[PDB]
């Protein structure tokens, strides 16, 4: 289990916002993950704090 | 034949085609204000009445006379 | 009639033998 | 890693903010797609990889179904084993498939994306046509066709 | 040099001999004779550059055997006998004529009485082109129609080696015309909604009272024809997959061959004829237009028998004959048969050689209504407003097309798209002969809304999913619906038990007098319609309004008018 | 058969139709509602055979 | 016999000679349908049981 140090984010701005909606993670494995073909299974616990 | 038979036999044609038994199939009862025909359908009994007498009912002739007294009074004129 | 009858076999049979023959015919 | 078991892990990437575009933004309607047979009336402005006189346009990209009617029955439909477009573009092109987001809609498998790259130069070709052959019925023996 | 012919792929080396085997004449042809091992040209690929050593030239003949367009004779043969076969048809049209009755009062008396089953069934059948789902192969037939004009040839785009599906495919060069002008779902799809129209319009104001006076008398007949008609069209054909027309189709045929019967004339035969061709050429499941052709021979060889006497017997069946071949006009437009058997068998050598909550209908709209319609037309010899002969051929449509559509025909099974049309008008002969009217026992009345609940709760068992796109934000895609709790199958099985057991407690104690049954059963088939109608309706409503600043099927088919792309315009 | 024709001569309509409600009723709530395999023949062995 | 192929006597599958047999007695009855027969014996010798 590691926590990974502190990413800095981009300005605030709303028309930064606009046309950024994703803060996305390139993960692999199985992961516990809110699709809509099957409910919230459980794979492993990735997450962004 | 007079008014008997050939009002029975219309009416197992009109029993052929438009389907009501014939027992209400009577002249003092008609085609639009009591049964249901249209102005399609009756050309169906319209060309059986051609078939079992020879009558060539005019296309005029079927429309101008109303109520199914024509159709007797009409096969009775040969 | 005697008029309309011959002209609607020559068309019938002329329109019969040539929709038939239509799929055996040349193409570029 | 909660798991004893051996077939469980992950792999983590730093996180990103991507420059998002929309597919009719970047894909417009000039690069031909090869459009599969399960998604045309969702896309229908990008011109698919259209064929002429026997030889078709090189396809950019390959739009394509949910991941699971994409491997059960897309892809069965499609390949050089029976006729199919993945015939010609998996022998040529090179597929690699990007990061697409259906908007406001996260978590929903819309599809796929899939840019194809080429592995040579790839000039078009000249094809020097004749057109004068009339047949009547005659079809120059079969086509090749799985054994 | 190098060869691959058809009877080649003898790579000689010329003027050299071999140092190990045998001499064979010192010439080095060696190869296999052989068609099936021809090499895929994806184009040629060298590494060495610059000028061209004098004799290398690879130059090898593309396969070109369906882009082909008709030499003057094969185009002059074809206007030839298109206005060939129109001069026969108006010359039998001329000749049929002596029995007089000109065309008076045209549009007939029993059009233009607008109804309110003719607002719902023409307001939801546009609300449902609007949002409705689309077809499975919507895509497939959209792209190859695309590609089609430019090619030149209508070719089964994806599938087979390029091979045209030009045995059966014209209706495709309609919508390759179709698609000169801009490609929008929302107009593309406008032949599902016009012959989606004129199916209606044909089928409440000529077939129903063609069945008869009692179907045209009864309200709850047009309503079940109208609800029916709706709940099989808007799964189905409301795509671009042409079962809309197959539909349409063999519902002018079955009008055509029944005006011909009604009038006693020739020449609406002679057009249904040429219009069941052109069913059978729409798809090879448009079979159900010949279906309805021999299932309506009968009268129509009586017909032939009745002006057999006065004019020449080949001067009738010349025409017939001739609306029966110019499919084969327009069909082989720009192929030869050679090509086509090609076409053929190579579908046959790799083709197919022979489950959703409103998907599984075709059990609800022709299985439970046809059955017990023909179990009440064989009980009962003559009913009273009900016309035996058009409403047996309409069986006789229905059933035939199983025999040799549903078993033998190679075409996935679970159709409802062809029965849409005259499958329509079966429900409304069979709500008036279940209507308590006809059906005098209460017990058999009792069991057949309790087989109505029983086939409602065999429809909801499955989950409310959509084929593609049409599926984003439905009610129950992922699962079964369960309203409150416990699923609603579970609710229709108990009402169907329910029902089940006051019918059995009615043929123990032998009532048939209770009026509770006559209130309850009172046009058991247009309530289930509606109900199936209306959950659709509500499915796909719900789905426009979850996700509505994304992609719905609505949203698009909306936003198309804005110049916008499907889905395009909002896939980041 | 049974239906068209209200009464044949050599065939008792009262054991007759209760032969076919035998193995119509059968199916209504064996063949669709019970969970055993489909594709049943040998228990119409008997009385499918009358 | 035929455990792992389809029966076949005499080259094609004895499903064809029941399908074209079929088609056969198909096209009998409805030739009988359009002249309104009823009484040919070769039917009712053919249909015997």
């Amino acid at each position: 289990r590691l926590s990974s140090a502190w990413y800095e984010l981009p300005a605030r701005d709303e028309t930064e916002r606009a046309a950024h909606p994703l803060v996305v993670i390139t993960a692999a494995g199985t992961i516990t993950g809110e699709s809509v073909a099957n409910g919230l299974t459980t794979g492993q616990t990735v997450d962004l704090e | 034949a007079t008014q008997e038979e050939i009002i029975a036999g219309l009416a197992e044609i009109i029993e052929e085609v438009t389907g009501i038994e014939p027992s209400e199939v009577t002249p003092e009862k008609s085609f639009v204000d009591d049964l249901d025909i249209d102005s399609l359908s009756m050309v169906e009994i319209a060309v059986q009445t051609e078939d079992k007498y020879g009558v060539k009912i005019p296309d005029e002739d079927l429309a101008g006379l109303r109520t199914v007294g024509d159709v007797v009074a009409y096969i009775q004129k040969l | 009639v005697r008029i309309a009858r011959w002209v609607a076999t020559i068309a019938g049979l002329l329109g019969f033998v040539l929709s038939v023959s239509i799929p055996l015919l040349p193409v570029t | 890693d909660l798991s004893l078991s051996q077939g469980d892990w992950i792999a983590v990437t730093p996180p990103r903010v991507p420059e998002l575009q929309s597919v009719q933004e970047y894909v417009g309607s000039d690069q031909p797609v090869l459009m599969d047979w399960a998604v045309g009336l969702a896309f229908p402005c990008q011109q698919p990889m259209l064929h002429a006189n026997g030889v078709t346009e090189v396809p950019k990209f390959r739009i394509s179904p949910d991941y699971y009617a994409k491997l059960q029955s897309t892809d069965t439909w499609q390949d050089g084993i029976n006729g199919g477009l993945l015939g010609i573009t998996d022998l040529l092109l090179r597929a690699s498939v990007m990061s697409t987001y259906l908007s406001q809609d996260w978590g929903q498998d819309w599809g796929s994306l899939r840019k194809f790259d080429t592995v040579v130069e790839a000039t078009p070709a000249e094809l020097d046509f004749g057109s004068q052959t009339h047949s009547g019925l005659y079809s120059p023996g079969p086509l090749r066709i799985r054994p | 040099e190098i060869t691959s012919n058809l009877d080649g792929t003898y790579a000689d080396f010329v003027g050299l001999t071999q140092i190990s085997g045998e001499d064979a004449g010192k010439l080095q042809r060696t190869g296999y004779p052989d068609p099936n091992l021809r090499p895929a040209i994806v184009g040629v690929f060298t590494d060495l550059t610059g000028p061209a050593p004098q004799g290398l030239s690879v130059s090898a003949e593309i396969d070109t055997r369906f882009t082909t367009h008709p030499t003057a004779l094969k185009l002059a043969a074809m206007l030839l006998a298109i206005v060939s076969t129109v001069i026969a048809l108006l010359a039998l049209w001329r000749l049929d004529r002596l029995d007089g009755r000109r065309m008076h009062r045209l549009i007939p008396t029993r059009w233009r009485t607008v109804t309110a089953v003719d607002g719902v069934v023409v307001g939801g059948m546009a609300i449902w082109y609007v949002i409705g789902a689309n077809s499975s192969d919507d895509g497939y037939i959209l792209q190859m129609a695309r590609t089609a004009e430019h090619a030149g040839y209508m070719a089964n785009y994806f599938r087979w080696f390029g091979s045209p599906e030009d045995p059966f495919g014209w209706y495709y060069n309609v919508l390759a015309l179709m698609t000169k002008v801009s490609d929008a779902s929302i107009w593309i799809r406008l032949p599902d909604l016009i012959c989606a129209l004129i199916c209606w319009l044909l089928l409440s104001r000529e077939v129903l009272p063609r069945l008869g006076p009692a179907v045209a008398g009864s309200r709850a007949a047009m309503w079940a024809a109208g609800l029916v008609l709706l709940g099989a069209w808007m799964p189905f054909n409301n795509g671009l997959r042409p079962e809309g027309q197959i539909a349409t189709g063999a519902l002018i045929t079955y009008v055509l061959i029944e005006r011909a019967v009604t009038s006693g004339r020739l020449t609406p035969a002679a057009l249904a004829i040429t219009t069941a061709a052109f069913t059978l050429g729409i798809q090879p499941t448009g079979l159900i237009a010949v279906a309805a052709l021999l299932a309506g021979g009968r009268p129509i060889l009586r017909i032939v028998m009745r002006r057999r006497r006065l004019v020449g017997t080949w001067p009738l069946i010349a025409p017939l004959l001739a609306a029966g071949t110019v499919i084969l006009a327009v069909v082989f437009a720009d192929q030869t048969i050679a090509t086509v058997l090609e076409a053929t068998r190579i579908r046959t050598a790799i083709g197919p050689s022979q489950g959703a909550i409103s998907r599984r209908v075709a059990f609800v709209f022709t299985a439970m209504c046809l059955f017990p319609s023909l179990f009440m037309m064989l009980r009962r010899k003559h009913i009273a407003g009900v016309a035996r002969g058009p409403a047996w051929r309409l069986m006789g449509i229905i059933f035939a097309t199983m025999f040799f559509l549903m078993f033998t025909p190679t075409k996935w099974i679970h159709h409802f798209g062809l029965f849409a049309a005259v499958g329509g008008a079966m429900a409304a002969l069979a709500t008036v002969l279940v209507s308590p009217t006809v059906l005098r026992s209460a017990r058999n009345r009792m069991a057949f809304l309790s087989l109505v609940l029983f086939v409602l709760a065999f429809c909801f068992a499955s989950t409310n999913g959509w084929w593609y796109v049409s599926n984003f934000g439905a009610p129950f895609n992922n699962s079964v619906p369960k309203v409150g709790g416990v699923q609603i199958s579970a609710i229709f099985f108990a009402l169907s038990a329910i029902a089940a057991l006051w019918a059995f407690w009615l043929h123990l104690t032998r009532r048939t007098e209770s009026r509770v049954v006559d209130r309850l059963t009172a046009a058991p088939i247009p309530v289930a319609a509606g109900f199936m109608v209306v959950v659709m309706m509500a499915s796909m409503a719900i789905g426009v309004v979850r996700q509505y600043p994304t992609y719905s099927n609505g949203w698009a088919n909306i936003r198309a008018f804005a110049g916008g792309c499907g889905l395009a315009d909002d896939v980041l």
